[PDB]
């Protein structure tokens, strides 16, 4: 019933640039959003849970924020290992994904 | 009027301050089976929490007092509110929140102000 | 320590009645009276009356007792010490003498000798 | 100005805490209500004028504490009772003159350790498994088994949870109060009302109703993985009966050790079942479907289905009636689709005896058979639905603490902190 | 820790497939001295080649309770073994669009975020043709 | 300076006597499993020993006092030491040893001196 608008669908940046991805919700969801990272031929990995809580073991360059309807996932200083597809999660509905290059 | 236990919880700090014995009565009595150990643990907990409040009143020279006047002057950093905007505006619930941080500091000031007061009284009677 | 927003400038003509709103926030609505005061062209300021949202009690000057409809809703609690209220005001026999800016004012204290004193005001509404 | 702090002892202020509560009540029942302090005949309820407290039935520790107290009292009431481990022997079972209840004969130990006896006992299907056909009790390959002492009663007795001295409980007088939020009208009590610890599934039995309208509560109702706790305002009556006239047969399996076996059925062999009024259940589902639209849409259609899977305890209206554990098919209660705008339903209930009660895997209990014809009358005052991840709601349950949460929402435990420091123009002398 | 899934499979349109997912590693050890907290549901999701991630169902390994997705039309069943250390996902009436890689995911026991899939399986490629 | 709990144990009786509230705070709070019953036994023991000291202060007219002056004149049989050779020479540890025998006697004198004092005050207010 909920609709998650993830933008942009794809982007490209250099090593060391600041990358931000947004997920907009069609109605208020509190802080119930999770961010994942999925590389080619691999299972997703949980980056951020509950909108703004960084998961253990994830490098500190990642960060998330948001509440009510506007959310964001940020990679401070992009690296080579960060090339993957990132998507937000609201319960059983996922964002359409962002392919970083 | 007789509002009852915590009856003046929503009343002003001045109104509730006249109903102190109400809350003072029910602080110690109330308003190897499973329940047996569950009740014994509660009977000991009630005494410990009671004697802790009594312990603080004792080392503040307030033992036996409900309203106790001290010597520590009110630091306006704690709350820069006027007297009439406290006792006739606020509820003790709100007041405990606004003085949450500074409460531990006042508790120390009230202690040495009593050990120096009786040390002085020991000299006043040394003649 | 909150806002008391009011309605817009609804300009009618004599004979009719006008209902002005006063929506509160940032403070417990039922803990303070709501005073109504007006400053018209022809006189200075004139105190109309206050109403107690808690007790429902109403006290207004004899110059406006047979004209003013003063009612209040019931607060929708936001937090332990915050709510949102609403105070209404109407006038019966409206004329051009009653043209001016009207405000609502929250009472000053919860006890003492200045309980209902208009302390926290709204923004004003322009009548006919 | 001249402002000195002054100490005040006994100020109406409190904090959210969690302490150890104790019980109060009014044959020994499993809930040792005889060991509780007598409920005071004058229950003091003080109304807190002007007060507005925040509640959160979904963080309430009274629930988590009650749930382990029951579990703790259950385990207490089975220590002295006989162990049916000698019953874990090969059974020779035949049908009884469809094919549900069996007739099983085995070699059993007598009061002498060198003598056997070929006794027979009846067992429901759900208590045995295969290998005359050769069977075996269900629990034998997982857990030891303990026969419930036949003098303790499974009857829910009203229990009152009381807070210690220096603590209090804050009720919530708001007739339309949902789960969380700030209760406008609040009062303080020393103990809770008479809470009956009814262990049930899908249909909340004999509980407390809702005033005014039928409420519906949930953490995140948009979250499909959160059970909806719907509370009725008018009770719909349900009548259950096992009509077989069973008989109890003592079998001395050791010194002082007697296993109570199901002797034989005296008369007709019939089905156990439950009746609800189809009219009253129609109008109650309507009241529920009404408040279901306030959260999902005035135009969307609300559909009820039966369970979609799981163990017997959660796929059926699991409960206890006169001492025997029923498991009722509910497909006849949740089979309606609702658009934007004499009668009796009958439920086929099965009966079991080897029951694991909670979710413990290791502590099974044999409920001894109840002599006579079992029938009980009870109100279904609540419901535990689960929307499918058209919004369809299906019954469910399992976690017994939702049962306790359905009666403990009104309450909250607070810690009285009576010391208050505040300034006045007062000072002591020299 | 990663969850162990079954190998890939190839099925004709109309047949059935069962994807196992070992979520625990016990056998007969679970009772403690203190009352344990509830377990997290085992979620099953799939991702078609070049498509988005799709949630199918969750299954409570404690009592077997399940919540299947609407658009599955009762074509999916999720169970677990007696030891409650291995989940199973059965999809009946397979069609071509069901071709995808099927994952099982679970939240972290320490956390209370039921949908924050901290654990994942390596995936099970299912092809219907 | 803030020496800490028993910080002035080796200091002179006069120095330690200004740090009484230090030792008075931690007398009640601090500075069916095996540990469960082991802890409950300690929580009850702490209260009993505390109320015994409070009981003696109460029947000596010293309830609420840290330094309390009495009416019992100091018998030189107990200790024939000069005032300046006690408060500025000895430590409370040494003093408790030298008055070990006579301590039980003083405790009785301080009791009847209080029941006669209040019996006298009941007559002073009988007019
Ligand atoms: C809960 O919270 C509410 C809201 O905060 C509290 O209500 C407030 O209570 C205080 C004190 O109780 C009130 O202040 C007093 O106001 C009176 C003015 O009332 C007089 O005039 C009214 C209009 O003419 C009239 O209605 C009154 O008549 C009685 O009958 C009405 C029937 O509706 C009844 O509701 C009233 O309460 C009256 O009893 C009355 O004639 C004022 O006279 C007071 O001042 C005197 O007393 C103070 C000492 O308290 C003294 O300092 C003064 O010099 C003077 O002697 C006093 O200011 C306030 O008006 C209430 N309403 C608000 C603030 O909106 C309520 O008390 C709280 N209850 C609890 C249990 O917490
Ligand atoms: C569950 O299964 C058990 C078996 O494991 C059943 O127990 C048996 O039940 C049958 C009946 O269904 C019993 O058989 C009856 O025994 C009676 C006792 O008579 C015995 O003793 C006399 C001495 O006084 C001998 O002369 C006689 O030969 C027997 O050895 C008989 O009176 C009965 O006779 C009836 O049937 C015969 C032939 O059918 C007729 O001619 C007679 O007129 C009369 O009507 C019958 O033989 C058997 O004894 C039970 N066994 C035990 C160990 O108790 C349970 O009944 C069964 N329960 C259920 C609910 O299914
Ligand atoms: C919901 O609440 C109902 C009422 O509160 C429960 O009904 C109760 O069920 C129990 C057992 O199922 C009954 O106890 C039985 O009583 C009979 C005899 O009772 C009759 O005789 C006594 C004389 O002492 C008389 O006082 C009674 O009124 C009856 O006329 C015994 O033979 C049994 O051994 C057993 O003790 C209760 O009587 C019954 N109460 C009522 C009012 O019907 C119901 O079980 C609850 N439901 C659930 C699921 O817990
Ligand atoms: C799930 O429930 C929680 C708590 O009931 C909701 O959290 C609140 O959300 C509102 C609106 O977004 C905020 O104004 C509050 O501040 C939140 N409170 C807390 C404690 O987080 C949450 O929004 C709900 N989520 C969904 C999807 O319904
Ligand atoms: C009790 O009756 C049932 C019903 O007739 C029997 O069930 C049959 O079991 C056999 C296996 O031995 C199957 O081949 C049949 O298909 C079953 N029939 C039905 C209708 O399900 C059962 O075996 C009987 N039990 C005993 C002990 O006699
Ligand atoms: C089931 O039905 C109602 C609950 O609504 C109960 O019967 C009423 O009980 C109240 C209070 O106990 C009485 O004031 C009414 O007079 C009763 N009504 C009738 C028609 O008798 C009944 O006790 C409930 N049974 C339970 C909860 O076990
Ligand atoms: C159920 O069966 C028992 C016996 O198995 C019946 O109890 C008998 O009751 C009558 C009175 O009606 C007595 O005269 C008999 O002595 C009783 N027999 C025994 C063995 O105690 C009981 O009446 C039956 N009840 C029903 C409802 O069928
Ligand atoms: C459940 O049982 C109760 C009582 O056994 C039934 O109530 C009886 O209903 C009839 C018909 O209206 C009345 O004549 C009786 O007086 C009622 N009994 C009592 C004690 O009041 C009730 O109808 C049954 N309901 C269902 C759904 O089975
Ligand atoms: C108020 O408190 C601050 C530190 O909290 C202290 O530095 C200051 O001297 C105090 N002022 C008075 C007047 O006590
Ligand atoms: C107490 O300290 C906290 C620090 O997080 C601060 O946020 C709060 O405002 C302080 N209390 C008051 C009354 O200023
Ligand atoms: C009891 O033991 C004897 C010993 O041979 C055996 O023949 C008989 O079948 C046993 N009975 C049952 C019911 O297993
Ligand atoms: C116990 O036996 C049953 C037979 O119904 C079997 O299915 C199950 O796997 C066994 N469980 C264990 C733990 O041995
Ligand atoms: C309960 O009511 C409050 C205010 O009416 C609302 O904020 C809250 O969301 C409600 N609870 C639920 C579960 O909807
Ligand atoms: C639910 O209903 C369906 C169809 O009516 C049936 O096949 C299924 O067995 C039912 N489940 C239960 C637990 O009764
Ligand atoms: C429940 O009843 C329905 C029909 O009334 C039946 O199809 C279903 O199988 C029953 N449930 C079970 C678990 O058998
Ligand atoms: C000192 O104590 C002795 C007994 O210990 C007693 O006989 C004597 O009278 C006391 N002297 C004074 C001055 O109190
Ligand atoms: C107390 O009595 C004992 C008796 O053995 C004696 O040795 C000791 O010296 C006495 N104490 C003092 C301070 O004289």
């Amino acid at each position: 019933d909920i609709q998650m608008t993830q933008s942009p669908s794809s982007l490209s940046a250099s090593l060391g640039d600041r990358v931000t991805i947004t997920c907009q919700a069609s109605r208020g969801i509190g802080k119930d959003l999770n961010w994942y990272q999925q590389k080619a031929g691999k299972a997703p990995k949980l980056l951020v849970s509950d909108a703004s809580t960084l998961e253990g073991g994830v490098p500190s360059r990642f960060s998330g924020s948001g509440f009510h309807q506007n959310f964001s996932l940020t990679i401070s200083s992009l690296q080579a290992e960060d090339v993957a597809t990132y998507f937000c999660q609201q319960y059983e509905t996922f964002g359409q994904g962002t392919k970083v290059d | 009027v007789f509002l009852g236990f915590l009856g003046a919880a929503g009343s002003t700090m001045g109104a509730a301050s006249m109903t102190l014995t109400v809350q003072a009565r029910n602080l110690l009595s109330g308003i190897l089976t499973v329940w047996g150990i569950k009740q014994l643990q509660a009977r000991v907990l009630a005494v410990e929490r009671y004697l802790r409040d009594q312990q603080l009143l004792g080392i503040w020279g307030c033992s036996g007092k409900l309203i106790c006047c001290t010597n520590v002057p009110w630091n306006s950093s704690w709350s820069n509110r006027n007297l009439s905007e406290i006792w006739d505006n606020m509820t003790w619930l709100q007041w405990d929140k606004e003085i949450s941080n500074y409460t531990q500091i006042i508790y120390g000031l009230l202690e040495e102000s009593q050990n120096q007061q009786e040390k002085n009284e020991q000299d006043l009677l040394a003649l | 320590q909150g806002q008391l927003v009011q309605s817009g400038a609804t300009t009618t003509k004599p004979g009719s009645s006008v209902k002005i709103s006063c929506k509160t926030s940032g403070y417990r609505f039922n803990f303070y009276h709501i005073n109504w005061i007006r400053q018209t062209a022809g006189r200075g300021p004139e105190w109309m009356g206050w109403i107690s949202p808690y007790s429902g009690d109403k006290n207004l000057a004899p110059a406006f007792q047979d004209r003013v409809n003063m009612t209040t809703d019931t607060e929708v609690p936001v937090t332990s010490f915050t709510s949102t209220g609403a105070a209404y005001m109407e006038i019966r026999n409206l004329t051009s003498d009653d043209t001016g800016t009207y405000f609502c004012a929250k009472g000053l204290l919860r006890d003492g000798s200045s309980t209902w004193l208009p302390y926290l005001w709204g923004q004003g509404t322009l009548l006919t | 100005e001249n402002l000195w702090v002054t100490v005040y002892y006994g100020v109406p202020v409190w904090k959210d805490a969690e302490t150890t509560l104790f019980c109060a009540s009014d044959k020994h029942n499993v809930w040792a209500t005889h060991a509780c302090v007598p409920t005071d005949p004058n229950p003091q309820e003080i109304h807190l004028e002007n007060v507005t407290e925040e509640f959160n039935m979904w963080k309430n520790n009274m629930v988590e504490q009650m749930h382990t107290d029951i579990i703790s009292l259950w385990d207490q009431s089975l220590k002295p009772c006989v162990k049916l481990t000698p019953l874990c022997v090969t059974l020779q079972c035949t049908n009884v003159t469809r094919g549900e209840l069996k007739n099983c004969s085995f070699n059993m130990t007598t009061e002498l350790r060198d003598k056997k006896q070929k006794v027979y006992s009846l067992f429901y299907r759900l208590d045995v498994v295969q290998i005359n056909k050769e069977y075996r009790l269900i629990n034998c390959n997982t857990s030891a088994i303990t026969q419930a002492c036949p003098k303790v009663s499974f009857e829910p007795i009203p229990i009152h949870y009381c807070a210690p001295a220096g603590f209090a409980i804050l009720k919530c007088k708001d007739k339309k109060f949902n789960g969380t939020g700030p209760c406008p009208s609040v009062s303080t009590v020393q103990c809770t009302h008479g809470i009956k610890p009814v262990v049930s599934t899908q249909l909340l039995l004999n509980g407390s109703l809702a005033e005014e309208e039928v409420m519906i509560r949930s953490e995140n109702i948009t979250n499909n993985a959160k059970n909806i706790l719907v509370q009725f305002n008018t009770p719909v009556q349900i009548n259950c009966t096992r009509p077989n006239n069973n008989t109890r047969k003592s079998i001395r399996i050791g010194p002082g050790q007697a296993f109570y076996a199901t002797g034989d059925i005296i008369g007709d062999i019939r089905q156990a079942h439950c009746n609800v009024s189809k009219a009253t259940w129609n109008e109650t589902l309507g009241k529920v479907v009404k408040q279901l639209r306030k959260h999902f849409g005035n135009n969307t259609i609300i559909r009820f289905a039966n369970s979609s899977g799981g163990d017997l305890e959660v796929t059926t209206h699991s409960f206890n009636c006169g001492g025997e554990f029923f498991y009722c098919n509910t497909s006849g209660l949740f089979n309606s689709t609702w658009i934007s705008n004499n009668d009796s339903i009958t439920l086929p209930c099965r009966i079991k005896q080897i029951i694991n009660m909670w979710q413990r895997i290791g502590q099974a209990m044999y409920a001894p058979p109840i002599q006579g014809v079992i029938r009980c009358v009870s109100n279904i005052t609540g419901l535990i639905l689960t929307r499918d991840g058209t919004e369809t709601f299906r019954p469910g349950g399992g976690d017994m603490r939702d049962n306790w949460r359905s009666e403990l929402y009104k309450y909250k435990v607070v810690k009285i902190e009576p010391l208050g420091v505040a300034p006045t123009r007062c000072k002591r002398r020299v | 820790v990663q969850l162990v899934q079954s190998g890939a499979a190839v099925r004709k349109p109309g047949a059935s497939v069962t994807v196992s997912c070992k979520f625990a590693e016990d056998d007969d050890y679970s009772p403690y001295w203190v009352n344990p907290a509830p377990e997290h549901f085992i979620h099953f999701l799939r991702q078609a080649p070049g498509q988005q991630l799709e949630w199918l169902a969750w299954m409570n390994p404690t009592n077997g309770a399940v919540n299947y997705a609407w658009y599955l039309n009762g074509r999916v069943t999720a169970t677990r073994d007696r030891s409650m250390t291995t989940a199973f996902l059965e999809v009946k009436s397979l069609r071509s669009d069901d071709t995808a890689v099927y994952y099982c995911a679970r939240a972290q026991k320490r956390g209370r975020s039921e949908w924050a899939y901290a654990h994942w399986g390596q995936g099970t490629p299912v092809v219907v043709s």
